[PDB]
C-alpha cells in the first residue's frame, strides 16, 4: 500500500517521514513483490519505518536516528506514556493481503 | 565586522556569452561577514574565506545524527561521529569556498587567489542526504551567510556579475539586461525588497477531528445506502493517522494532499460506504 | 475629437485591468488560491495558462 | 484482493468566502504591519503590506 507514495507530490508516512522525492524528479521508479523472499510465516520484523518526526524530510534526505520522541518536547527516558519509539516494524506475513 | 566587496559568486549546465539572470542563494554585495573555533550556524549555505585543514558539517555533532567530515591529511566521510564511526554511508578519497545543501546534495565550490572578484568553480556535488544546521572548522577566517537574491551574471567563465538589490544603478542594469547603459531615464522593475517573514493567521480551533473513531467503526453502510456526515469545528490532522489505516488510496481532486495541512475549508462532508476491491 | 481620444485611452486601460478577472480556462483567475490549493508541479499548468 | 471489502470515505470540501470550520494543524503567528511580508489568512496565501 505504500508503493503509491513513491512519486513526486505524494504525501504520507513514507513520503514525508522516510523517503521524499524532488518535485523536479527526472528518472524512474521500479517496484516488485518479494513475498517469497522478504516474508515469513512467523513474521519478518527486520524491516522498519519511521512514523513520527517533528518536520517533513527535504527531498532526497535520510534520517538515521532512534532518539525517543515526545509530542510535548519533554525529556523522555523510555518507551511509555507520551514516549514513543519513532521506528515501527512492518511485520511481513506470507498470508497477508 | 567586515564588508565582502564583490565576493561570493558561484556557478548556480554550460553556457557562454549569455548574460543570464538567475535567482538563487547568493551573498549580497557589501554584506556583513563575521570574522573568527565555535559552532557556527549554517542556515541556507555559507561563504567561507581565509592552516585550515577541513570542515565538519552536521546537526547535533554528538553521534546521535549523521555528520560529514571533509579533511586533508583528501578524505570525505559521512558517519555518526562522537564530535567511532558506525551505521553510516558516503565515503571518498586567499582561499574561498561556498557550501550549499540542495535536494540532499552538498555543493562545494572552491577558489583561490594570491592576496577583487573571482567566480568559484564547482568542486563537489556530494550525495549525502543529511540535515545540516551547524558546522565547525578543523585546524583569521571569515564566514558569511547566503540569502535569496537575483543576480545577473555575464558568462564559459563568469565575469563581472552584478547584484540587483543593492543600488538604483544595479537595479536599472538588471532590469535592462545590459552592463553598458547610455544616457537617459528608464523605468525599472522592483528588485529592491522581497518579503522575508511570514504572517500565518488561523482561527481559534483546538479540537481534533475524530478520524480515528470514524475509520474504526465496526459497521459501515452498504454502498446503496451511503451516509453523510458534516465535519466542523475540528483540526484535520492526517499525521495522527499514520499509526494505522494504510489508506490504499488517497486520490485528491481539486486540492493537493500536501496542501491539506495548510488549508481551511468552510464545509466538509464525509460520505462512507463499503465496496469491492 | 479630444474628448474621444481621452475616452479611448481610459477605456483601453479599464479593459486591460478588467482582463485580470478572467481565469482563462484555468482553475481560477487568482494566483493566490491556485498556489494555496494546488501543489507546485500541478500548479505549473494553471500558472502557464 | 478484488473480491475483498474496501471501506471508502469521500471528503467534499467547500472553499467559500464564509467562516472557516475545518483547518489544518498550523500555528498562528503574530501580526506584522507596514512591511512587505508573506501572509497566510485561513488559506489565503499572498504577499503584501
Amino acid at each position: 500500500d505504500d508503493v503509491r507514495q513513491i512519486a513526486p507530490g505524494q504525501t504520507g508516512v513514507i513520503a514525508d517521514y522516510n523517503y521524499k522525492l524532488p518535485d523536479d524528479f527526472l528518472g524512474c521508479v521500479l517496484a516488485w513483490n518479494t513475498n517469497s523472499k522478504d516474508s515469513s510465516t512467523s513474521g519478518n520484523y527486520n524491516y522498519l519505518y519511521r512514523w513520527v518526526r517533528r518536520s517533513k524530510l527535504n527531498p532526497y534526505e535520510r534520517d538515521l536516528s532512534n532518539d525517543i520522541y515526545s509530542p510535548g518536547g519533554q525529556s523522555c527516558s523510555a518507551v511509555g506514556p507520551n514516549c514513543y519509539n519513532p521506528l515501527r516494524p512492518y511485520g511481513f506475513f506470507t498470508t497477508a493481503g | 565586522q567586515f564588508l565582502s566587496s564583490h565576493r561570493g559568486v558561484y556557478y548556480p549546465i554550460f553556457r557562454s556569452n549569455v548574460l543570464h539572470l538567475v535567482q538563487d542563494h547568493f551573498l549580497p554585495f557589501d554584506s556583513n561577514v563575521t570574522r573568527f573555533n565555535p559552532i557556527i550556524p549554517f542556515r541556507d549555505g555559507i561563504y567561507f574565506a581565509a592552516v585550515i585543514r577541513g570542515w565538519v558539517f552536521g546537526s547535533t555533532m554528538n553521534n546521535k545524527s549523521q555528520s560529514v567530515i571533509i579533511m586533508n591529511n583528501l578524505v570525505i566521510r559521512a558517519c555518526n561521529f562522537e564530535l567511532n564511526a558506525f551505521n553510516c554511508t558516503f565515503e571518498y578519497v586567499l582561499r574561498e569556498f561556498v557550501f550549499r545543501n540542495k535536494d540532499g546534495f552538498l555543493h562545494v565550490y572552491s577558489g583561490y587567489q594570491p592576496i577583487g572578484f573571482n567566480a568559484l568553480k564547482p568542486i563537489f556535488k556530494l550525495p549525502l542526504g543529511i540535515n545540516i544546521t551547524n558546522f565547525r572548522t578543523l585546524l583569521a577566517y571569515f564566514v558569511g551567510y547566503l540569502k535569496p537574491t537575483t543576480f545577473m551574471l555575464k558568462y564559459g567563465t563568469i565575469t563581472d556579475a552584478v547584484d540587483c538589490s543593492q543600488n538604483p544603478l544595479a537595479e536599472l542594469k538588471c532590469s535592462v539586461k545590459s552592463f553598458e547603459i547610455d544616457k537617459g531615464i528608464y523605468q525599472t522593475s522592483n528588485f529592491r525588497v522581497a518579503p522575508s517573514k511570514e504572517v500565518v493567521r488561523f482561527p481559534n480551533i483546538t479540537n481534533l477531528c475524530p478520524f480515528g473513531e470514524v475509520f474504526n467503526a465496526t459497521t459501515f453502510p452498504s454502498v446503496y445506502a451511503w451516509e453523510r456526515k458534516r465535519i466542523s469545528n475540528c483540526v484535520a490532522d492526517y499525521s495522527v493517522l499514520y499509526n494505522s489505516t494504510s489508506f490504499s488510496t488517497f486520490k485528491c481532486y481539486g486540492v493537493s494532499a500536501t496542501k491539506l495541512n495548510d488549508l481551511c475549508f468552510s464545509n466538509v462532508y464525509a460520505d462512507s460506504f463499503v465496496v469491492k476491491g | 475629437k479630444l474628448q474621444d481620444v481621452v475616452n479611448q485611452n481610459a477605456q483601453a486601460l479599464n479593459t486591460l485591468v478588467k482582463q485580470l478577472s478572467s481565469n482563462f480556462g484555468a482553475i481560477s483567475s487568482v494566483l493566490n488560491d491556485i498556489l494555496s490549493r494546488l501543489d507546485k508541479v500541478e500548479a505549473e499548468v494553471q500558472i502557464d495558462r | 484482493v478484488g473480491h475483498q471489502p474496501y471501506r471508502v470515505v469521500v471528503l467534499s470540501f467547500e472553499l467559500l468566502n464564509a467562516p472557516a470550520t475545518v483547518c489544518g494543524p498550523k500555528l498562528s503567528t503574530d501580526l506584522i504591519k507596514n512591511q512587505c511580508v508573506n501572509f497566510n489568512f485561513n488559506g489565503l496565501t499572498g504577499t503584501g503590506v
